[PDB]
Formats: structure tokens, C-alpha cells, sequence
């Protein structure tokens, strides 16, 4: 599993396409959170988090703030993630079993997934219309869904 | 010798072991057991009852929240921002699921926002409190006995007084043109004794 | 199904006897 | 296959056919040419193999 992310701070990008992407039958992880820290086994460098919000954290998932992993692999160099950075993403759900009682919310961050930076301040960064479009997309997934 | 036999425990009793056996030269039987279990735990765990609710979706033998999008079929109403005085449309189940998730929210009056369910609909798009009439393009409001949806309980003013009622019953009263005014997505104090 | 062997049986044949059985799913020659 | 004996089994003969219990191969075997020897447990030698 490897793909590529969208560019940071993209001007007026299609917010309705985000809803379509999050509505897809392959889509069952979708949340906004801080990237926290990273790991070492190169096909699954773990990418720990700080959960801010969720919209289709789907299959057998529960409430937010869990701070779980969202692993990455070396061939996905176009999907680099920044420690401490706020981010937005969408993709498939976690494989739900491990050495623990569940592997729950250990995200795969696989190929063809959505990824972008989430603005930590938007007033200072020119037009807040890009962050507002993301907020309208998140509101649409939360109100209308799929 | 060469004759065959097939074996089962009695009705509803759970046999453990191989099913059938053959009589060899003149004495052996194979591959049957020395000792056996004709019967077992034929009754499962029953009424485990995980703690669901109208804003909720219990799992793993425990309570849990539901997703606000899964709560989307709730009745439309006016509301206000999580950190501002501005009014906007909302639905009671989506707001309750958000509050179950620890998210902020605020109330509004019955005319404070452009809620889609605020008046009677047409055929082909009716809310859970109504349905299309036979050979007709208009929707019709149902009676309170037509409560096929689960529904929240909510606070509303009727006949000049505050009273608690089901979300589907308040929706039927709203759709049929009865004089009402919603006051909160929580129920009233009126049931206190 | 796919056995390697079967029909492992002993019978009295009173000058004629007939047995009935399913050949297995194995698409191969069975030597009896 | 290393020539070490691993079991014995007996049955009575009624028919001129003698069907023995279905010896399971031990849980970690030596591969190769195991041997079955058979003798009457009576006043006879008559080895078959």
C-alpha cells in the first residue's frame, strides 16, 4: 500500500469532492487530528496521533480522542506526514485484530487514500475560504453523510 | 461383517465424535470412542442488552454513542453555534450524538433557522411523521399511532403550556398544522413528581 | 472432497453382491 | 526407518482376513521405509513383511 497526498494550503479546492470521497464504499476511516509521532519498522512506521474530530471512523469503531497509530511505508514518499502538524484524511478502516484484545483504530494509511494539512490558524493565512470549505465538507458528512 | 452403523444423540442433544462405524472381520468397530459426550451447552447467552440510546450505538457488551450522520434522519429544527451567538439549521439526533461525543452546541427558537422539516412536504420526500396519499402529489401527516421510527422525546409548548412528547408526535402535529412551539430537544420538567 | 484412498472394506459375497457408493471429486483414475 | 520398533498390535483371525487398528504415524516420525512385520502369536514362525 502506497499513494500520494494533496498539497498543503490548496486554494479553493473542491469541498464537495471531499464528501464524495468520504461517501465511497471503500471509505471507512475519516477524521481530523494532530500527527503526534512516528515509528521504525519500515513497511509500517506507526504514525501516532491526537484525535480532534471524526466523521466516518466506521467499522466497529467508537468515540474520538483515542490517539492511535496510522502507519506508513517507504514507497509512499508523496504522502509524508509532519510530527505535531494538524491534518485531514480519508481511507479504509483498520484491520481490527492484533496481540491486544483488539487492533482497533490502528489505521493502515493505504494507497488511494485522501490526505492534506489542516490549517492551525486560517485568519492570518490569507483567505480562510480554504479552511471554511473543509469545515463545510465536514459539516456535510456529519449532517447528510452517505 | 461389513455391515455399517450411523450414530446420533437424542433430539436437541449435542453429540461430540465421529458419525459412522463399520463391522470388520468379526469383532472390531472403528473409529468409535471409548467414552463420549451425547449432550452439551445447547443454550447461548441471552438478553446481553448493551447500553444503547437515541444518540447512541452500544457495542462490545457496553454502551456507546451513534454517529451524527447515522442520526441524520432526525426532525429538522433551529439551533446555534458551538462557540458563537449565530443561529443555523440542525437535527436533534445529530446534536445529541455530537454532545455524546463531547462537542459544543446551542439552542434556538422554532423560527430561528431555515430547517427543511418546518412545514408539510410533497409526495416522494415525506419525513417519518407522514406519507404520500393514494394517486396524489401532496404528502399527508400520520397519526401518533403510526410511530414506526424510534424517536427522541422533546419539549414543546401546546395549548399555552409546556409538555414533553415524542419527536414523531411533535412532527405529526407540525405537519398537520396544529398550533405548537418547540422549546428544547431535551424533554420538559413537566413529568416531575 | 479429495481422498488418496477409500473403499477399505470386507464383505461376504454369497456368489453375487452389489455395493453402491459415491466416487469422489478427484478427477483421476481410481484403481479398485 | 532407523530399525527401532515403535508398536505391536494383535487381533484374532476369524475369516482368513485380519483387520488391524489404524496405526497413526507418531507425532514427529523418521521419514523413510517403515516396515511392518507380522507373526502368529502361536507355535508358528511364519514371518510376513
Amino acid at each position: 500500500d502506497c499513494g500520494q497526498m494533496q498539497e498543503e494550503l490548496d486554494l479553493t479546492i473542491s469541498a464537495e469532492t471531499r464528501k464524495q470521497t468520504a461517501c465511497k464504499p471503500e471509505i471507512a476511516y475519516a477524521y481530523k487530528v494532530s500527527i503526534t509521532s512516528i515509528t521504525v519498522e519500515n513497511v509500517f512506521v506507526k504514525y501516532k496521533a491526537t484525535l480532534l474530530d471524526i466523521y466516518k471512523t466506521g467499522e466497529a469503531v467508537a468515540e474520538k480522542d483515542s490517539e492511535i497509530t496510522f502507519i506508513k511505508k517507504v514507497t509512499c514518499t508523496n504522502a509524508e506526514l509532519v510530527k505535531g502538524r494538524q491534518y485531514l484524511i480519508m481511507g479504509k478502516e483498520a484491520l481490527q485484530i492484533k496481540y491486544n484484545f483488539s487492533f482497533r483504530y490502528i489505521y493502515p494509511l493505504d494507497s488511494l487514500t485522501w490526505i492534506e494539512y489542516w490549517p492551525r490558524d486560517t485568519t492570518c493565512s490569507s483567505c480562510q475560504a480554504f479552511l471554511a470549505n473543509l469545515d463545510e465538507f465536514a459539516e456535510d458528512i456529519f449532517l447528510n453523510g452517505c | 461383517v461389513g455391515e455399517k452403523v450411523t450414530v446420533s444423540c437424542s433430539g436437541g442433544m449435542s453429540l461430540e465424535g465421529p458419525s459412522a462405524f463399520l463391522c470388520g472381520s468379526s469383532l472390531k468397530w472403528s473409529p468409535e470412542m471409548k467414552n463420549a459426550r451425547c449432550v452439551q451447552k445447547e443454550n447461548p447467552l441471552t438478553q446481553a442488552v448493551p447500553k444503547c440510546q437515541r444518540w447512541e450505538k452500544l457495542q462490545n457488551s457496553r454502551c456507546v454513542c451513534k454517529m451524527p450522520y447515522e442520526c441524520g434522519p432526525s426532525l429538522d429544527v433551529c439551533a446555534q453555534d458551538e462557540r458563537s451567538k449565530r443561529i443555523l439549521p440542525l437535527t436533534v439526533c445529530k446534536m445529541h450524538v455530537l454532545h455524546c461525543q463531547g462537542r459544543n452546541y446551542t439552542l434556538t427558537g422554532r423560527d430561528s433557522c431555515t430547517l427543511p422539516a418546518s412545514a408539510e412536504k410533497a409526495c416522494g420526500a415525506c419525513p417519518l411523521w407522514g406519507k404520500c396519499d393514494a394517486e396524489s402529489s401532496k404528502c399527508v401527516c400520520r397519526e401518533a399511532s403510526e410511530c414506526e421510527e424510534e424517536g427522541f422525546s422533546i419539549c414543546v409548548e401546546v395549548n399555552g403550556k409546556e409538555q414533553t412528547m415524542s419527536e414523531c408526535e411533535a412532527g405529526a402535529l407540525r405537519c398537520r398544522g396544529q398550533s405548537i412551539s418547540v422549546t428544547s430537544i431535551r424533554p420538559c420538567a413537566a413529568e416531575t413528581q | 472432497y479429495f481422498p488418496e484412498s477409500w473403499l477399505w472394506e470386507v464383505h461376504l459375497v454369497p456368489r453375487r453382491k452389489q455395493l453402491q457408493f459415491a466416487l469422489p471429486d478427484s478427477l483421476t483414475t481410481w484403481e479398485i | 526407518p532407523e530399525g527401532s520398533e515403535v508398536d505391536m498390535v494383535e487381533e484374532i483371525d476369524h475369516i482368513g482376513i485380519i483387520s488391524f487398528p489404524d496405526f497413526k504415524i507418531p507425532s514427529n516420525p523418521r521419514y523413510g521405509m517403515w516396515t511392518i512385520k507380522a507373526k502368529y502369536k502361536e507355535d508358528f514362525s511364519t514371518t510376513g513383511t
